[PDB]
RNA sequence: CCCUAAGCAAUCACUUAGUGGAAAAGGAAGUGAUCGAGCGAUGACAACCAGGAGGUGGGCUUGGAAGCAGCCAUCCUUUGA
């Protein structure tokens, strides 16, 4: 939880390894979950906290502004991916082998087709408007998802 | 004349216009609006 | 009595082609592979009567477009809640029919990324054979329920509800009325008007839809 | 007649009190619009009711100066808040119901309504459901009848 | 025989068009210590009448849009006071000047 | 669909219908075109109605007003007198132009007894009473 | 519309099937527009019974008179060639009233003469 | 093809950027192929012409807010609209 930023209260290790990302989709299709649109990736990759906390502010934020009353409020948005993988950096002027560096942030590994947003309570033009304004957050091919 | 990358249409009396192999925006009623890509 | 009910939805005649297949001579991802590079969908029909040795299954292949337009104009749930008329010619626009059937889709595979069609399951329906379906819920009379007009939001809790149906009243979709809906009280599985001879295969107490409490 | 239509103000006056200042001062001050002539001619007209009725004109001006404007009756916001209770609207109508009325005052209002010079050939019923959605639009509460 | 036809309008105090030879010359006054002197190319003609109006006549389309243009040109007109050479059937928006 | 109430309105229309003629409807106003099409229900009998050419005309084909094929160009609003009473209805329409002064505003072209009549022709028609 | 004529004498006969130009140009004619632009304009319409074919004869400022084929061509090309030839009488006009001749005229071998871009000089 | 030994090789398509012969998010929508969708002689699109109304200045807010600062309602009527 923690609010906005999304990461483990604890872990179990503190340094992780690198890993492969560049692969990966999810191999039966995918469908959505709990929403009737939704922001799927096209690609396979990482996305840091930081973007993903960023695109559903622009959601929220789209959602807030667009719908006024009582239907500002009914708008649901599902937050599907985790940044659950911490990552380590070194800083400058220091030589390449200490043992490993100090964490520096949180990352969460994306696969084909994996469903990153769900949106409920709201129109279809808003929720491809929010897509659109997600999407430019973060550094992966994405495409919006309608339940059928 | 305004020179980006995402040159846009910001109003319904912008069009698109290819000048010397480049995009361009013209307006007729707002010059602001007036864009090259670039 | 095996005909669908005065006042309930009955499958759309728009809807009503008939899928054309020809036969496939092997499984596997390289044939698939060929297939989809010429243009067709890997498929298969079998039936539920000997599920060891494999279902009586032929092999086949359906059109990519014609299988991309039946699950786009129906939606990928109402594609797969309905019965549709399958033919297999020799070869496309041929005239040695080699069987005609009226089948379900059992499941169709969509690419995770794309959403192209990469596999179409149909399983043999004739008269009198039960199906597990999940049939999708369209939700009706949101506009006129007095929960949302207070400004309370829906909870839509099951899109889906798997059903036991016999093959001749599969219905397309259940309509679900919300119009007697104030603030608080829930639907559940047991409230949705389907024919006698349904059965839910899931407990009647599992909770449909629900109108929370609007933020005051 | 053959006047190309300058401008057409609407105004709202108090039956037969046309002292052309407070209402009457700026809003035709603005057009170059006459005072005198359309006051004794207003006032010729608005005699006939009681005093202090928040009658409604609306002004058709032109460029030779001239006028040739329409009369009429009170709206149905101020009959429907005089016929029916206090004379405050809803903050949220729809959501918070302020007066209730039935049906028969509606009835006796849609037969002031139909005395308008441009309504001879509306119906009862089509001014009854138009009053109801005017009452709908306050959150004035509308029944069958109240005891 | 002349066909086409473009007008144009000189706007601002101080501001003239005169021709000079048969329409093979225009001289245009347009605030500065000189005059600005233009030589109207083959098959186009010019003229000047008591509306401050420039007249450019001709039988090609081409040369005689072309020559009005550059008369247009050489006085484009301000956004200000709608002041300089322009179009007489032009629509000029104007702003406010602060 | 919006045809079907065309073909709707005109198939109320023809069921007590006599007369079927046009008026052009250059000028006026909406509370002069509302006033005339009041005027012509309760001092007569006859509904006024605009509607598409194309459509009126496809409502009346193989009908028994056939032939009014040619009068369907211009804006048209169509008299459908649903009386007998002919010289009522056409003296109102004179009577209309004769005190609100609109003289742009005529009736073109009708068909009675299967027979297209010209303006100079429909006028003895209103001359004659009963 | 009405800024170049005087007259505009337009007559059909009521029942043939190609009235629809003549009625069309009534309904442009007579409008609120039209009629503020020109109220020193006659707008007249004979309403015939013979079979003449239907004609839209319209004069100009300067006495001008060109007639048009009625039942062939539409309103908005009779409307399009009568602003054109109004213009040009217009144009010929000033014209006149300057003491410039009419028509201006120039020898039909300045095409084939070379020319140079016209830069503006002091 | 020449430099450079051997083809201005053959057939059907595509591009006109010297792309080919370096470079992403994003923009623009050129030019083809296939499948759809919607509207269309019941007259569509583009163009020209004429209307675009009445309850009503909806209620609140409020110095004023009248279709159009803001909140709530967003119905009805006559209509070709
Ligand atoms: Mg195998
Ligand atoms: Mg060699
Ligand atoms: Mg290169
Ligand atoms: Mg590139
Ligand atoms: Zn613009």
């Amino acid at each position: 939880k923690k609010g906005d930023v999304l990461y483990p209260k604890r872990t179990k290790y503190s340094k992780y390894r690198k890993g492969r990302c560049s692969r990966g989709c999810k191999p039966d299709g995918t469908k959505l979950g709990f929403g009737r649109y939704g922001i799927k990736s096209c690609k396979a990759g990482r996305l840091s906290y930081r973007a993903i906390e960023a695109a559903r502010r622009a959601i929220i934020g789209h959602f807030h502004r667009a719908m006024s009353g009582q239907f500002r409020r009914n708008g649901k948005i599902w937050v599907r991916v985790f940044a659950d993988l911490p990552i380590t950096g070194k800083p400058t002027e220091v030589r390449m082998g200490r043992g490993k560096g100090n964490p520096t942030g949180w990352i969460a590994r994306v696969s084909t087709g994996q469903i990153l947003f769900e949106m409920d309570g709201v129109s279809l033009a808003n929720a491809r408007q929010a897509a659109t304004l997600a999407a430019h957050k973060l550094c992966l091919s994405t495409k919006f998802v309608q339940w059928s | 004349m305004k020179v980006r990358s995402s040159v846009k249409k910001m109003c319904e009396f912008c069009k698109t216009v290819k000048r010397r192999g480049r995009v361009y925006v013209i307006c007729s009623s707002n010059p602001k609006h007036k864009q090259r890509q670039g | 009595q095996l005909e669908y009910l005065p006042g309930f939805p009955r499958p759309d005649a728009k809807h009503a082609e008939t899928i054309l297949a020809v036969p496939r001579s092997d499984s596997g991802k390289n044939i698939s592979a060929k297939e989809r590079k010429a243009g067709r969908v890997p498929s298969i029909i079998f039936e539920q009567e000997d599920g060891q040795h494999g279902g009586n299954k032929r092999l086949v292949s359906v059109q990519t477009n014609q299988i991309r337009k039946l699950v786009t104009h129906l939606g990928y749930s109402f594609f797969l809640s309905r019965l549709f008329d399958v033919e297999v010619r020799s070869e496309i626009g041929s005239d040695e029919v080699i069987e005609k059937v009226r089948a379900l889709p059992r499941s169709i595979h969509l690419h995770s990324g794309t959403d192209a069609p990469l596999n179409v399951t149909f399983i043999r329906a004739p008269p009198g054979t039960l199906l597990k379906v999940d049939i999708p819920l369209v939700f009706i009379g949101d506009d006129v329920s007095p929960g949302l007009k207070k400004g309370a939001s829906l909870n839509t809790i099951k899109r889906t509800v798997k059903f036991l149906c016999p093959a001749e009243i599969v219905p397309p979709y259940i309509e679900v009325d919300l119009s007697l809906l104030d603030v608080g009280q829930k639907l559940v599985a047991g409230d949705l008007k389907v024919h006698p001879a349904l059965k839910l295969i899931r407990p009647k107490d599992e909770p449909i839809v629900k109108i929370a409490g609007g933020r005051v | 007649t053959r006047r190309a239509v300058a401008g057409t103000i609407k105004l709202t006056v108090l039956a037969g009190k046309a002292s052309p200042g407070p209402p009457v001062s700026p809003a035709l001050g603005p057009y170059r619009l006459n005072m005198m002539a359309f006051c004794k001619d207003f006032n010729a007209r608005t005699q006939k009711y009681k005093p202090d009725t928040p009658m409604a004109v609306k002004i058709t001006a032109y460029m030779d100066h001239s006028f040739e404007f329409t009369f009429k009756s009170p709206s149905v916001s101020w009959y429907i808040k005089k016929a029916a209770g206090v004379d405050k609207g809803s903050t949220r109508p729809g959501h918070l119901t302020v007066t209730t009325l039935s049906v028969r005052h509606v009835y006796e209002i849609a037969k002031v309504k139909q005395t308008d010079p441009f309504c001879q050939y509306m119906p009862l019923e089509s001014i009854c459901k138009s009053i109801i959605g005017t009452a709908n639009s306050m959150g004035i509460k509308i029944v069958q009848d109240l005891e | 025989e002349a066909k086409f036809f473009r007008f144009l309008k000189i706007v601002g105090v101080g501001y003239k068009a005169r021709a000079e030879e048969a329409g093979r010359f225009l001289y245009l006054k347009l605030g500065y210590s000189h005059e600005v002197e233009l030589a109207v190319p083959p098959a186009v003609r010019v003229f000047c009448f008591k509306n401050n109006v420039v007249c450019c006549t001709g039988i090609d389309k081409d040369r005689v849009h072309q020559f009005a243009a550059t008369v247009r040109s050489c006085k484009p007109p301000e956004v200000y006071k709608g002041k300089g050479i322009m179009y007489v059937d032009e629509v000029v928006k104007k702003k406010v000047g602060k | 669909r919006r045809a079907l109430l065309v073909a709707g309105k005109t198939k109320i229309n023809l069921q007590n219908c006599h007369f079927i003629t046009g008026i052009n409807y250059n000028g006026l106003t909406v509370k002069q075109l509302q006033e005339l099409r009041g005027i012509l229900r309760e001092n007569s009998n006859t509904k006024l109605l605009v509607a598409k050419n194309t459509l009126v005309f496809k409502a009346l084909e193989g009908t028994k007003w056939e032939s009014l094929k040619p009068c369907m160009k211009g804006m048209n609003a169509w008299i459908f007198v649903q009386t007998e009473d002919i010289p009522a209805a056409l003296k109102t329409f004179v009577s209309f132009q004769k005190e609100k002064k609109l003289f742009d505003n005529n009736l073109g072209g009708a068909v009675f007894e299967k027979k297209l009549y010209g303006p100079q022709d429909y006028k003895v028609i209103e001359t004659m009473p009963s | 519309m009405l800024k170049f004529l005087s007259k505009v004498k337009i007559e059909f006969n009521t029942l043939d099937p190609r009235l629809a130009s003549c009625v069309e140009f009534l309904a442009q004619c007579n409008a609120r527009k039209a009629k503020e632009s020109n109220p020193n304009c006659q707008v007249l319409v004979k309403r015939r019974t013979d079979d003449q074919p239907p004609q839209i004869s319209v004069t100009f400022v300067n006495g001008v008179e060109e007639a048009f084929d009625a039942a062939a061509t539409s309103a908005q090309s009779i409307r399009k060639m009568i602003l054109d030839k109004g213009q040009y009488l217009e144009t010929e006009q000033m014209f006149r009233e300057a003491g410039e001749q009419w028509p201006v005229i120039i020898p039909e071998e300045e095409i084939h003469q070379e020319a140079p871009g016209v830069k503006p000089r002091k």
